[PDB]
């Protein structure tokens, strides 16, 4: 959606599972919120 | 990258706004495809940073498209608002929250897994909330190269996952909505691989192939999925999987759309360096510059983005299928609003009406990196929000008449909670999602803010939810215990599903929806929250100490003066009994004559000894008594204050091992004092009276509701689980599930919810409630009897002797 809109934050996987428990385990465990 | 301007233009346009969230079980490709999702429509702005709650994305559609959107649409630029979800999943009460605020939800099923207790726990509480399901079948790619599947197996393999989803569906869903089902032939399932970019509906392939077929999309779609057979023989389109001669015909979907995928990718993963380029043309697909050289994964992975770009195929079914907030308010106001469905209140969430009272629903409290603030996130329902606006905060107990959990305070500012960031912005009317800065003391967890003396409060679906894991929590110097406390305080703030409070023993207890949960939180309490040196350990059990009969013979016991000496014998008091003090039938208070007459006429006590308890005990008010049996003391009424201190002492310290007494009755027999006052003081009496109580009580054989909701074949693990741990199952009631009451003695109810959830097969959900106290038959005083070796741990914990001093300890013979 970036590539369309400018006003859109691209977050990259490990923007997401970026925790130090998720990368621990290689899940997810927060939910994580994007726009 | 839009202005303030651009996104608040955007913002006007509801009928083209997106709420939804995506839901899938650990591991299935939740991330990767919101990566996807965010690399491709994401939007951002053209110092404060705050945890990604939501992310903005933007789509244009065709003017074809946007036809064929079955709801009322404003243009052809589309806002989505992806709505991050929590992780647990154990039916929740902050994935309730989240879910409350979307409409919509993108479902993402494995390939292989297919569809996971997570994922319908999730779609359950998703369907609760009258969302919208689309699916999203993931990790398509493992079964094209690791497994080797053929067609028609991927096929079966889709269908039987795209019906376990319509069961679940089927089951759950109001019948009010209609059929919320998912059917791949109306472009409400996508196929394809998060983590290599492309997917695609059978739309965009009718659309490819009727301007080639001479037959209109709306016809070739129905052919491109399902029944629908194309015999290139006869030219014809039949619903029969063979021909006149009986010989076997491939189905349209595998020969139209999945053969050219297929070919492309055996093509290029095998090399084939002169099929390659006609296949491409053939397609009409287009490598320029360093691409032309790219070969095996690289070059497939290129290809295929530009073949059927993945975030087209989610944004697709986003746009076209899910629910835009004016539609959805006008069904769910009711649920939603506690209050007079005539109420104004309610029609102004009905009609998602802007100039109305204001109606914000306050989903959850979020971290903030602004030293300790927390910014309250929500939605707003009725009204419009505005900065500095004077508004009502109504906690989770607040009723229009009395003045219980309301706050009265200006909003400072109305920020666009946008991933991690934040932007201020001065207003924010209904149908939206927002954040409002400054309600952190007044809310923890969900509220209602309104505008209106009359609103009323606003309200939760097949991962654990209940607080059943708990630790003691202690620093590891004394000096640290302030930061300790406060730490607690900003851990329960920051978690809905957290608890803490001070146990009977004296220690900080913090307890977790499950293992996981509670290691996550006192990691951060004791890193960050506290941010001192922790000490954890279990917690201790309190226990009560009571008598089976009356003494076995008067127990006599003299003061130190050895001048004064008191009779008595100890019996138990009835368990009614007990709990009629303990719950308020029979109070320490009351006028010693009517609840005498109670006592006695309907508890079977003797009036007499009624009318004359002393004193209960302990703290005055306690489910033990000592009831005056004297006859012809002459100073009896000088040494009562002394006899009652003695109980309130004996009482709150048994003899067995220094737990509170309950259930114990003392009956004074006699007392011989001395002549002169003097020597018969407290100082002498009331050691005699604890002395004789001891003894009346040794004397006398001294003696010390979990719901779980499953599915039936799941029962028999409960039983199983229970019989191991001196369970007793209580009630098995009921189309839902089951849910059995059983009794679990809480020492053996540490790792229970794990040994539970692996012999259910992590179907049973468990539920506990402290309920009674119940008497241990084994003797106290045998070290190895169960009751015993409760009590010689305790001693030896306290640094006590371990041995139980006798009842001869406390009696003095004449
Ligand atoms: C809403 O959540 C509830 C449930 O988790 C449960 O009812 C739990 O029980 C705590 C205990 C409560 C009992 C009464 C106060 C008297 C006896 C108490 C207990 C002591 O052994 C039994 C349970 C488990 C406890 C010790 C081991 C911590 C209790 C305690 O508070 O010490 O309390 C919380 C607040
Ligand atoms: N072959 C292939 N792998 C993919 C695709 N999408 C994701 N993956 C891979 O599958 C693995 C899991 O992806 P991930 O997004 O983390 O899964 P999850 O569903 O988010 N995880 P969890 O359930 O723990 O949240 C990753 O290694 C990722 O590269 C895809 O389209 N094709």
């Amino acid at each position: 959606t970036a590539a369309e809109n400018p006003n859109v934050e691209v977050k990259d996987y490990g923007d997401i599972d970026k925790a130090p428990e998720e990368r621990a385990r290689g899940i997810t465990i927060n939910t994580a919120h994007v726009e | 990258a839009f202005t303030v301007d651009q996104m608040r233009s955007l913002m006007d346009k509801v009928t083209n706004v997106r709420n939804m969230s995506v839901i899938a079980h650990v591991d299935h490709g939740k991330s990767t495809l919101t990566d996807s999702l965010v690399q491709r429509a994401g939007i951002i702005s053209a110092g404060i940073t705050i945890k990604s709650t939501a992310i903005s994305l933007y789509s244009e559609m065709s003017d074809e498209d946007v036809k064929e959107i079955k709801q009322k649409t404003d243009g052809n630029s589309f806002l989505i608002n992806l709505i991050d979800s929590p992780g647990h999943v154990d039916f929740s009460s902050e994935v309730t929250a989240a879910l409350r605020v979307t409409d919509g939800a993108l479902v993402v099923v494995d390939t292989i897994e297919g569809v996971c207790v997570q994922t319908e726990t999730v779609l359950r509480q998703a369907l609760g909330e009258r969302i919208k399901p689309v699916v999203v079948i993931n990790k398509v790619d493992r079964a094209l190269l690791e497994l080797q599947v053929s067609k028609e197996d991927l096929y079966q393999t889709f269908a039987r996952t795209v019906e376990s989803v319509n069961v679940i569906v089927s089951t759950y869903a109001d019948e009010v909505l209609g059929d919320v089902q998912v059917y791949p032939a109306r472009g409400t399932v996508a196929f394809g691989s998060g983590l290599h970019g492309w997917a695609f509906t059978i739309r965009q392939f009718a659309t490819r192939y009727a301007k080639k077929f001479g037959v209109d999309k709306a016809k070739m779609m129905d052919r491109l999925w399902g029944d629908s057979f194309f015999n290139p023989k006869t030219k014809k389109w039949t619903n029969k999987d063979t021909d006149a001669e009986g010989k076997p015909l491939e189905r349209a979907f595998n020969m139209f759309i999945l053969d050219p995928i297929f070919r492309l990718f055996t093509a290029i993963m095998n090399f084939k360096k002169d099929e390659i380029p006609v296949l491409l043309e053939k397609l009409e697909i287009v490598l320029k510059g360093d691409e032309k050289d790219l070969e095996g994964k690289a070059l497939l992975k290129v290809v295929m983005r530009k073949f059927l770009p993945a975030a087209d195929a989610l944004l697709e079914m986003i746009v076209l299928h899910l629910p835009s907030p004016v539609t959805a308010q006008a069904y769910r106001a009711e649920q939603l609003y506690e209050g007079p469905a005539d109420d104004a209140n309610c029609i102004a969430i009905k009609n998602c009406d802007p100039k109305a009272d204001l109606m914000l629903y306050v989903s959850k409290m979020v971290p903030t990196s602004d030293k300790g603030r927390f910014y309250a996130f929500g939605r707003v329902f009725a009204g419009t929000v505005k900065s500095g606006q004077k508004v009502r905060i109504q906690g989770p107990n607040y009723v229009p008449g009395k003045k219980d959990d309301l706050f009265i305070k200006a909003i400072q500012r109305v920020v666009l909670m946008m991933g991690r960031f934040v932007e201020p912005i001065d207003d924010c009317p209904a149908g939206n999602i927002i954040g409002l800065v400054g309600i952190d003391q007044f809310l923890l967890k969900t509220g209602t803010l309104t505008t209106s003396e009359t609103a009323h409060n606003m309200k939760v679906m097949k991962f654990s939810v209940s607080p059943v894991v708990q630790v003691a929590v202690e620093v590891k110097n004394a000096n640290d215990l302030p930061k300790l406390v406060e730490g607690l305080k900003r851990l329960s703030k920051s978690d809905p599903c957290v608890l803490t409070y001070m146990s009977e023993s004296g220690e900080h207890i913090v307890a977790g929806t499950g293992e996981l949960h509670l290691e996550i939180c006192l990691q951060d309490l004791e890193h960050d929250h506290a941010g001192v040196p922790l000490k954890i350990s279990p917690p201790v059990v309190a226990y009560r100490e009571t008598v089976e009969s009356e003494s076995s013979q008067t127990a006599l016991s003299k003061s130190p003066n050895k001048h004064n000496r008191i009779y008595l014998k100890a019996e138990p008091i009835d368990e009614e009994v007990s709990l009629a003090i303990e719950n308020g039938i029979i109070n320490p208070r009351d006028d010693f004559k009517a609840r005498a007459r109670i006592m006695a006429d309907d508890y079977g006590w003797d009036v007499t000894d009624a009318r004359k308890i002393w004193c209960f005990g302990p703290d005055g008010n306690g489910p033990n008594l000592v009831i005056d049996q004297t006859k012809a003391v002459q100073y009896l009424h000088e040494i009562k204050d002394s006899v009652v201190a003695a109980f309130q002492w004996a009482t709150k310290e048994g003899p067995i091992f220094g737990e509170e007494m309950r259930s114990v009755r003392v009956n004074i027999l006699d007392v011989t004092l001395h002549a002169d006052a003097i020597h018969r003081g407290g100082g002498q009496i009331i050691p005699t009276m604890r002395r004789a109580t001891y003894a009346g009580f040794l004397l006398a054989d001294p003696k010390i509701l979990v719901e779980i909701q499953c599915p039936e074949q799941a029962v028999g693990g409960i039983y199983s689980v229970l019989n191991k741990k001196r369970g007793q199952v209580v009630s098995e009631e009921q189309t839902p599930l089951f849910t059995v009451k059983a009794y679990l003695p809480v020492n053996e109810s540490f790792g229970f919810t794990g040994e539970l959830r692996q012999a259910t097969g992590g179907q049973a959900f468990p539920q506990m409630v402290f309920d009674h106290w119940s008497t241990l038959g084994s003797d106290p005083l045998d070290p190895t009897s169960k009751a015993g070796e409760i009590v010689l741990a305790a001693r030896k914990r306290h640094g006590m002797k371990e041995e139980v001093p006798g009842w001869q300890e406390y009696y003095d013979k004449l």
